[PDB]
């Protein structure tokens, strides 16, 4: 626990009609209490339908990014194929639990679109989140993970709304974010959200508190 | 090259003539063996001879001693015919598979399973130039957890099969004749046997297969018979007074 | 056999080592040295091999231990190794049970060591056989030979033309028995001498004698003891 | 076709008889013990006008108080007197004293002969083909001593190496002297040399070095002492 | 005495070579036609087919030019099992090197680990060298579009325009005569077409026996673009109007 | 793992493996260094196929660190691992000591890692003979000279690959002690276009000083081919 | 110790992989069909004698669902090869939750053949492989031979007049074909290579479609089939 | 033959090891070595005539009898350093067996031990086989006699009284004339010295006593090992020797 | 005295109290890192 609280950090993801979501803080903190920077952030794209939500101890998230970038791009090579959101899933938790004894201090979420092939091509929302050690929870409405998990549950509990636009849940998972932030010490200092939707991608940054 | 008939690799008929001398050298100990297997039953015959080599039959031998047939466990049996030494080594090895694969899964293996590992085993000494091939072929019996009676049968090339009824010996063509001529004439009756008769059937059978193979009188203390059956299913000898009642119902009808 | 005689592993038709019989023909080249015992002491005698006018004598008998000693006959660097292993043998048993270690076993371990060396492809024969003198509740002489086998003696003699040596060691071995000494120094001079040929003799300087005994440690014999008895044998050989 | 390994009928190593082959050439070195030290001389095979005299060195310091010459395959050489060098400075660490020379001979020997794997780890595969000359001064005094690939270590009074080694043996058995001094060491190692080698002897062609008694401190002599030789020596005759 | 059976691949000969090399190479130039050649939009890699029959699935196979990365991709001349083992290495060594740099692998970095691969090979233990020559083309910022052959020796050079494979001499003759220094892609399209013709030995092309490839950098990222039968057919419809 | 004796003794006494090392580096292109006052000049000969092959990419003149550099002929593929090497012990050198490895020291290693691959099991020896230019550690130039079999030598000129003898005697007619930098590079090329083509595209100079190796420049280079050209025409 | 087996001759092959090539050829007949909606595999398993369980041979293997696998060559091979198979697909299976793709396979498996063909002290595998498979990506047949190379099929043949074989069929194979019709193709290619008279009990089929899982036919269904 | 005997991991046309036939040979060549299964125990003789004409070797120094676990018999024909290894990993499988259950090795399982042991060095092509034959046997009240021959190619066979080495047939042939399970242990040394005598053709009343090795395991001897005393072997020396002069 | 015995035997003389002090300081670092708890006294008379 301390050791998440040495830097902080939070990740949410949110699926909506035809559209995901995925929003984290970026922040990067020092004993706990320190901000060293404002522009450090959490989520990383694995290719156009997988997105990686990473909070906790910078240096093993970095870590981790890599891993699952090498491992991505190695498999994607072979295969000549776009890696499926639901292989994705299972490979972060063989890796992380690969790691059991002498874990990565990062709890992850995935956020993306699971393709379904009939012509015309379908594609679903998916989110998923993990503990240290790749236990997994497979969800359909949100995902939260970081030291402000407590406030983004609640938040998500009263405000979540299913099968919403691209803007309305924009703008859920927007205030879901700085709400639950706006109660955490150690997270914030703006929030980062991106709207997935199968034709293009909207990135937002939100004017938020920085104290 | 000019080794390709000494290790392991391909002739530039695609043959590996390494196995064949295999075959020959397993072919040359002048040692036969018969299974046979019933419908809750499966026995298998052979010689207590001494098999060809360098060394002879000497009076002063325990020809108690002399057997090819050995049990892999309490419930699975083989008779193995090739090099002693070789029959030795492959009898151990199966012994410890069977061995580790009880310990590994918590039940016993069958006959089936133990000789493809068994062959898994071999195919190693035909692919490796480095390892001698072992002169083995060898018969394993044994009875299912469905309560079937299996016979399979392994050779030095790494190729095993079950069998309604096999023979390891010099000439397997006449002897796979006579087989089928026997097996024709137990499934031409049509009464329903019990366990009992059954068991009798099957080992007259093997009995009656050898000799004719053979084509000499057999007696009962230079042939070894070994049975597994519903009734009880340790692999076990039959004892030389029970041969010998056989031998003479055999020659009497 | 040229088609045999390539590795070590192979036998001959014969069922012959063809490379560990080559490996004991390395012996036969070698400088002589005999060893006798009485019923007190092994007397050990060489010849040390002199290269030119100008180069020394080359050792011939080696300290194991306070009561062993060697002489070789064969490749020197086999001899180095074979006595190193030896030496550290004595001294770990001295270290480990503080006794002398036993000398029959000490063999036993030289002779599977030679043995383990026949076996594989990637060695060979060690191209030397040692002669073990010592003393344990008795004198004791030992040859060991490439192949792995050793062998107990009364009176031994290997090198180079030793058949001298072994007719002489047969003609007087039942003196030996009962000898003092002094007339077993003597004896094995007079028998590594009948190696020699005549157009050579023995000085002290291409001469190595060495005594080890009951109470007598293994000990190389002095230059001017040495003498003494080389003038002796002088003297009663003129007779 | 043979293993390095492989016995002949006759009992020898097919190998180490070739090894043999290999060292007779090379620059000629000679080596004389006296009571007062040890002196090695040598002669420099200076390939050509462009080379750089110091960077060619035929006779090295194994130790403070060891010299050696080699002959043979310069690189084999190289290397077996970095593995003395190593041997003995490391002697000197766990002994605080300096080695004898018979000790240094017989590690080298030791090293010459490590192909055949006679106890088993080994690292080289083949004999070195290098013949040495070492000397050296130690409590029992000057010595000096030769190593074959064969690994057999002898002692002398006087020796040679190299191409010339028949020619310059005569030579130092016919005028060697026991208790000779190191005057007479130096006049005799220099007209030996000069019997033997092909260009006419001068102080750039030959390098000569000393261990004494006294100081019993390797000493490379340069131009001043070798010219200074050189016309101590005696008309050719 | 298991030396008797060794072959001692990694030996010198008397003239100071290596039979097994030699005898790769061989291999190589039997091997069927690979070309490449950079233009001023990026690298373009043709391959002819080995026809085998026409039950093969022509349809997304691509067996002669493979991709190693976003930003390098190579054609192959040689043995297709040695091919795919050193290609798989390849792309190992470029992500291991992301892993390691946070960017991507310069294309002559990447070309010297395989080569230095092949030269172990070539010179340690007593295994057979790799009979596969690799045109290996692709981007970096350092120092642009670059294309290396590589052959099994692991030695390797830097080219504006090759051919490795069988008759390889007509088509280097071709790209000599015809390839300049700045090209259009279409232009260099057409001139690997050219040559694939002349070293084939045709006058007209055919798209089911030809395999082509181009690697560009637009936009700020670097794109691969293997053509199929319709696109190659039209490039081919163009080269015959052009001749 | 495979550990066969491939360098072995013939019954002459000879390693017929490093004689056969020693014709792939005969096989290989010519080299050149002559060293100066306190700089070095180091020519190497240039093989491209015109208009098609990259002349930047082959490199037979590199640098091993701040302060050493090296030429070579034989096999390319063998010459670019032993420089790895050579470069990866100039670093550990400078790790080890806190300064920077000297060129007697680096010339001294690659001769020992060559005799050692003539020397263990399982291994070939390397085709390969380099010159390496540097300074030692009192500030002072040095040429040194590597063979297959791994004997080093230091030399004031020196010429390696095919026709190296004819290099190597026309060096011994026309070196002189301390020259200028114009005046060695005039010598290494006339040296070695007494065996190669004369060409400016058949060439690569580079002059090395304390503070770096400096390649000469294309003009220059065809200026000097020209004035050698115009001296042989008025000869002839 | 370990030296490659497998050496470049003069004119740069590979006669090892050659004479492995020459027992394939020898061996027996096995071919593969993809169809429209599915792909079969089909193998003429023979009974040396009556005595023989027709049962017991194994010639047509499931790797896993969806992906299965008939070979031509030596049944020592196979069976390791298989084994290794299995372990390399329930190894991807652990790693990704889904199960391993056809060319994915087959790629593991070729490198693993091809592994055979320069390590030391072994022989190259005796035998071609013939794995069909369903996925995301469609039906795939794919041909593995002893070099270490695979080729992707529409249908092909290997083992024993292969030639003869592969121009029979692909004088009446065309891609639109039903399963049915890729069934009656594969009996008749079998039955024009067998010389005399061809029954359940000489041939073996598997079939991987409709997305249903990996199927061997038994003798009643082959016996039906045999009916026309 | 014809380049096919070179090696032992490599079968002739005729499924042969050529290797290993050598080494019987080899053997068959070699000193002799007996054991006969007798009424009271089991008696074991070693006739080295090879070495009739080594006069300077020291008095019985040389046996070639050892003991496993004080009540097993070891002997051996073939070369002393081969013999010693299989000695040594009997006594091995020996201290193993009683360290995991701490009773003795069963004979039989040594046996087939030491039969493995051997036979793994007939299998690859970098070992040299092992060039002797085996004899172990034991005797004790309830079991009679036990008398196991294991040739060097790993095949392990019972007996009631075997010859290995050197005129092995004719020892045979005059053992083979009594039946020995009948007849006590101190009566058959004087007819195995009666054998001895006519058949080694080296061996004479002069070299019998320091030419031959008696072992045996008895009820007099407590049914453990134990080397016959000279006390127990001259009288019967002279008897056979006084016999066979009188014919 | 084990070590003493073999440097006798080895370099064939028997080594004064200088040298048997260097290598008793050999072998009591060797052991740095769990040290022989023995504190000695080596007593001796040198060459003069």
């Amino acid at each position: 626990g301390s050791i998440y609280n040495y830097n902080g950090g939070c990740v949410l993801g949110m699926s909506g009609s035809n559209c995901v979501a995925i929003a984290c803080d970026l922040r990067l903190g020092a004993n706990t209490f320190t901000t060293v920077s404002t522009k450090f952030s959490k989520i990383f794209k694995m290719n156009n339908n997988v997105y990686v939500g990473l909070s906790g101890l910078a240096t093993d998230i970095q870590t981790l990014y890599e891993i699952l970038r090498y491992r991505v791009n190695l498999y994607e090579v072979r295969q000549d194929a776009e890696m499926d959101v639901e292989c994705f899933a299972n490979m972060l938790s063989s890796i992380l639990y690969s790691n059991r004894f002498s874990p990565y201090f990062v709890n992850p979420i995935v956020v993306g679109f699971k393709l379904k092939h009939y012509k015309k091509v379908n594609y679903e929302p998916y989110l998923t989140a993990y503990d240290l050690i790749g236990a997994k929870c497979e969800t359909r409405d949100f995902v939260v993970n970081g030291v402000t998990s407590e406030q983004l549950f609640g938040m998500c509990e009263s405000l979540y709304v299913k099968d919403q636009d691209e803007n309305g849940l924009f703008e859920t998972i927007s205030q879901c974010l700085l709400s639950a932030l706006d109660r955490d010490c150690i997270s914030g200092w703006g929030a980062e959200v991106l709207v997935l939707t199968p034709e293009k991608i909207i990135k937002k940054k939100l004017k938020a508190r920085m104290d | 090259s000019m080794y390709d008939r000494h290790l392991t690799i391909f002739s530039p008929d695609g043959n590996l003539y390494q196995i064949e001398y295999a075959i020959k050298a397993v072919k040359n100990t002048n040692i036969t063996s018969v299974g046979v297997k019933g419908e809750n039953c499966a026995v298998i015959i052979s010689q207590k001879k001494m098999a060809t080599q360098y060394i002879s039959q000497d009076k002063l031998l325990d020809y108690n001693n002399i057997t090819n047939i050995y049990n892999i466990t309490d419930e699975i049996g083989c008779s193995m015919v090739g090099m002693p030494g070789d029959c030795l080594s492959m009898v151990y090895k199966a012994r410890s598979e069977a061995s580790e694969f009880l310990y590994s899964n918590g039940y016993n293996v069958n006959a089936e399973t133990l000789c493809r590992n068994i062959c898994d085993k071999i195919q190693v000494y035909t692919q490796h130039a480095y390892m001698r091939l072992h002169a083995c072929s060898g018969m394993i019996i044994g009875i299912d957890e469905n309560n079937k009676p299996e016979l399979f049968k392994f050779d030095p090339s790494g190729f095993c099969a079950g069998y309604r009824a096999c023979v390891i010996g010099n000439k397997e063509q006449e002897s796979i004749s006579v087989l089928e001529r026997l097996l024709e004439k137990r499934k031409k009756k049509i009464q329903q046997e019990t366990i009992d008769e059954d068991i009798r059937n099957t080992t007259i059978l093997a009995i009656e297969a050898l000799q004719t193979i053979l084509a000499f009188d057999l007696k009962a203390s230079e042939i070894e018979v070994a049975i597994v059956s519903t009734k009880n299913r340790n692999f076990t000898q039959i004892s030389e007074k029970e041969i010998d009642n056989y031998l003479t119902y055999i020659a009497e009808r | 056999r040229n088609l045999y005689d390539t590795d070590n592993i192979i036998y001959s038709p014969e069922g012959r080592l063809y490379q560990v019989e080559y490996a004991s023909e390395a012996i036969k080249q070698g400088t002589c040295a005999v060893a006798i015992k009485s019923k007190d002491y092994v007397v050990v005698s060489g010849l040390k091999k002199c290269i030119s006018k100008l180069s020394f004598p080359q050792e011939k008998i080696f300290k194991i231990d306070d009561y062993i000693g060697i002489s070789m006959s064969g490749i020197t660097s086999d001899a180095k190794v074979l006595t190193k292993f030896m030496q550290n043998e004595c001294l770990s048993h001295k270290f480990l049970y503080n006794e002398n270690i036993n000398i029959e076993s000490l063999v036993r371990s030289v002779a599977d060591k030679y043995q383990k060396n026949t076996q594989k492809s990637s060695k060979r024969a060690f191209g030397v056989g040692l002669m073990i003198a010592a003393y344990h509740n008795e004198p004791c002489i030992f040859e060991t030979r490439p192949n792995g086998s050793y062998f107990e003696y009364d009176a031994l003699s290997f090198g180079a033309r030793s058949h001298a040596s072994k007719t002489y060691l047969e003609k007087n071995l039942h003196l030996f028995e009962e000898c003092s000494l002094e007339e077993l120094i003597l004896h094995c001079l007079k028998a590594l001498k009948c190696s020699l040929s005549s157009e050579s003799e023995l000085t002290i300087s291409n001469t190595a004698l060495a005594v080890v005994g009951k109470n007598h440690p293994w000990q190389e014999i002095s230059s001017l003891q040495l003498e003494e008895y080389l003038s002796k044998v002088k003297m009663d050989a003129e007779q | 076709d043979r293993g390095v390994n492989t016995f002949s009928p006759e009992g020898r190593l097919f190998q180490v008889e070739y090894a043999l082959g290999a060292i007779k050439l090379g620059s000629t070195a000679v080596g004389i013990c006296v009571n007062d030290g040890v002196i090695l001389a040598s002669e420099r095979r200076i390939s050509s006008t462009l080379i750089e005299k110091d960077s060619v060195e035929k006779l090295l310091s194994i130790d403070d108080h060891i010299g050696c010459a080699m002959s043979g395959l310069m690189a084999d050489a190289r290397t077996l007197i970095d593995y003395a060098r190593v041997e003995c400075n490391h002697y000197k660490f766990i002994y605080n004293e300096n080695i004898n020379i018979k000790s240094c001979v017989e590690l080298i020997s030791e090293l010459a002969l490590d192909f055949s794997n006679l106890s088993d780890k080994k690292i080289m595969s083949r004999p070195f083909g290098v013949a040495l000359l070492i000397g050296g001064v130690d409590k029992n005094g000057p010595c000096l001593w030769y190593t074959e690939p064969s690994g057999t270590n002898t002692r002398f009074s006087a020796a040679s190496i190299g191409s010339a080694q028949e020619g310059a043996e005569l030579l130092l058995q016919e005028n060697y002297k026991k208790d000779m001094t190191f005057e007479q060491a130096e006049i005799l190692a220099l007209t030996v040399l000069r019997q033997v080698m092909e260009d006419k002897l001068s102080t750039s062609n030959v390098e000569i070095c000393a261990i004494k008694k006294s100081d019993q401190t390797f000493y490379k002599y340069n131009t001043d002492d070798i010219s200074r030789i050189i016309d101590v020596l005696p008309s050719p005759v | 005495m298991a030396r008797r059976y060794d072959s001692r691949t990694t030996t010198f000969s008397p003239e100071g070579r290596l039979y097994q090399v030699e005898y790769a190479l061989e291999a190589i130039n039997n091997a069927s036609i690979t070309i490449g050649l950079i233009t001023k939009d990026g690298v373009i890699l043709g391959a002819d087919k080995v026809f085998i029959s026409k039950l093969i699935d022509k349809a997304n196979n691509y067996e002669k030019i493979y991709k190693i990365d976003k930003h390098i991709f190579c054609g192959v001349a040689g043995l297709n099992a040695d091919a795919n083992i050193l290609i798989n290495q390849s792309r190992l060594y470029a992500q291991r090197y992301l892993y390691n740099y946070n960017e991507v692998q310069p294309v002559s970095q990447l070309v010297v680990q395989i080569c230095d691969i092949k030269q172990s090979y070539t010179q340690y233990g007593g295994l057979r060298p790799y009979g596969v020559s690799f045109l290996i083309g692709g981007y970096d910022t350092k120092d642009g579009y670059q294309l290396y052959h590589t052959d099994p020796s692991g030695n390797y050079s830097g080219w504006f325009a090759t051919a490795i494979g069988t008759n390889n001499l007509t088509a280097s003759s071709v790209l000599k005569q015809e390839w300049k220094n700045d090209m259009t892609l279409e232009e260099g399209l057409l001139l690997a077409l050219k040559t694939l013709a002349k070293s084939t030995d045709t006058e007209i092309p055919k798209s089911e026996k030809i395999e082509l490839a181009y690697l560009t950098n637009k936009d700020g990222e670097v794109y691969q673009k293997y053509l199929t039968e319709k696109e190659i057919e039209e490039l081919i419809k163009l080269y015959t109007q052009k001749y | 793992s495979y550990d066969r004796a491939i360098t072995v003794f013939s019954p002459d006494g000879h390693l017929l493996q490093v004689e056969h090392a020693l014709e792939a580096v005969k096989k290989g292109g010519c080299a050149v260094a002559i060293k100066s006052s306190n700089f070095a000049v180091l020519a190497v000969e240039k093989k491209n196929i015109p208009k098609l092959q990259n002349p930047k990419t082959t490199e037979k003149l590199i640098k091993l660190d701040e302060h050493n550099c090296l030429a070579f002929a034989g096999l390319n593929a063998d010459a670019r691992v032993l420089v790895n090497k050579t470069r990866l012990e100039c670093q550990r050198y400078y790790l080890n000591m806190d300064e920077p490895a000297p060129v007697d020291y680096i010339a001294k290693y690659v001769a020992k890692v060559q005799q050692k691959f003539t020397h263990r099991g399982g291994v070939r020896p390397f085709g390969i003979a380099t010159l390496i230019a540097g300074f030692k550690n009192n500030k002072e130039i040095c040429i040194y000279q590597t063979e297959p079999s791994g004997i080093y030598a230091a030399w004031k000129a020196q010429a390696i690959g095919k026709n190296a003898k004819i290099v190597q005697e026309f060096l011994e007619k026309n070196y002189q002690e301390n020259m200028e930098q114009k005046d060695c590079i005039f010598l290494a090329l006339k040296a070695i276009f007494e065996v190669v083509e004369l060409s400016s595209k058949n060439v690569e100079v580079a002059l090395l000083t304390e503070k770096d190796l400096t390649f000469i420049e294309e003009q220059e280079i065809n200026s000097m081919v020209e004035l050698i050209d115009q001296e042989r025409t008025k000869n002839n | 110790y370990s030296f490659s087996l497998t050496t470049f001759s003069p004119t740069g092959k590979l006669v090892q992989i050659e004479y492995a090539l020459n027992r394939v050829s020898s061996s027996s007949p096995a071919l593969g069909i993809r169809a429209k909606n599915g792909v079969i595999i089909a193998t003429e398993k023979k009974s040396p004698n009556e005595l023989i369980e027709e049962n017991s041979i194994f010639k047509i293997q499931q790797i896993s669902e969806h992906i299965g696998i008939v070979y031509a060559g030596m049944p020592g091979d196979f069976r390791v090869l298989l084994k290794r198979a299995r372990k390399e697909a329930i190894r991807y299976s652990l790693q990704y939750g889904s199960e391993i793709l056809v060319k994915e396979l087959v790629k593991i498996i070729a490198s693993i053949v091809q592994e055979f063909t320069q390590t030391g002290g072994v022989r190259p595998f005796g035998l071609s492989l013939l794995i069909c498979g369903v996925d995301v990506y469609g039906y795939h047949l794919y041909q593995i031979d002893p070099s270490g190379c695979y080729f992707n099929w529409m249908a092909t043949c290997v083992g024993k007049d292969y030639q003869n074989n592969m121009s029979f069929l692909e004088k009446r194979y065309n891609k639109d074909i039903e399963i049915e019709d890729a069934i009656h193709t594969a009996i008749l290619t079998l039955k024009e290579s067998y010389e005399g008279v061809l029954n359940e009990k000489n041939i073996e089929i598997g079939v991987a479609y409709d997305n249903k899982p990996f199927k061997i036919l038994t003798q009643n269904e082959i016996k039906d089939y045999l009916i026309e | 033959s014809a380049g096919y005997d070179l090696s032992v991991s490599t079968f002739s046309p005729d499924g042969r090891l050529y290797q290993v036939e050598y080494i019987y040979k080899s053997i068959n060549n070699n000193n002799t070595a007996l054991c006969l299964e007798c009424k009271d125990g089991i008696i074991c003789c070693c006739i080295n005539s090879n070495m009739d004409k080594n006069k300077m070797i020291k008095k019985n120094s040389y046996n070639r009898i050892y003991h496993v676990n004080n009540n097993i018999i070891i002997t051996y024909s073939g070369f002393d350093g081969d013999a010693r290894n299989i000695i040594d990993r009997a006594r091995s499988e020996a201290n193993t067996y009683y360290y995991n259950f701490h009773t003795n090795i069963p004979l039989h399982i040594l046996v087939n031990r030491i039969s493995l042991y051997i036979h793994a060095y007939t299998l690859y092509w970098h070992m040299r086989p092992f060039a002797a034959s085996i004899i172990i046997s034991s005797f004790n009240e309830k079991d009679k006699g036990d008398i196991y021959c294991i040739e060097p190619n790993g095949a392990c066979y019972k007996y009631s009284g075997i010859v290995i080495g050197k005129n092995k047939e004719m020892f045979k042939t005059e053992i083979e004339k009594k039946d020995y399970k009948d007849i006590n242990v101190r009566d058959a040394i004087e007819d195995i010295y009666k054998f001895i005598l006519t058949s080694d053709d080296h061996m004479n009343k002069n070299n019998l006593q320091n030419l031959v090795n008696f072992s045996w395991i008895c009820k007099e001897s407590s049914y453990e090992f134990q080397n016959i005393h000279e006390e127990i072997l001259t009288p019967a020396l002279n008897k056979a020797v006084e016999y066979i002069e009188k014919l | 005295q084990k070590k003493i015995q073999l440097f006798v035997l080895e370099h064939s003389h028997y080594p004064d109290i200088h040298v048997i002090d260097r290598l008793l300081c050999v072998i009591l670092y060797s052991r740095r890192f769990f040290p022989y708890y023995a504190f000695n006294i080596l007593a001796g008379v040198d060459e003069n």
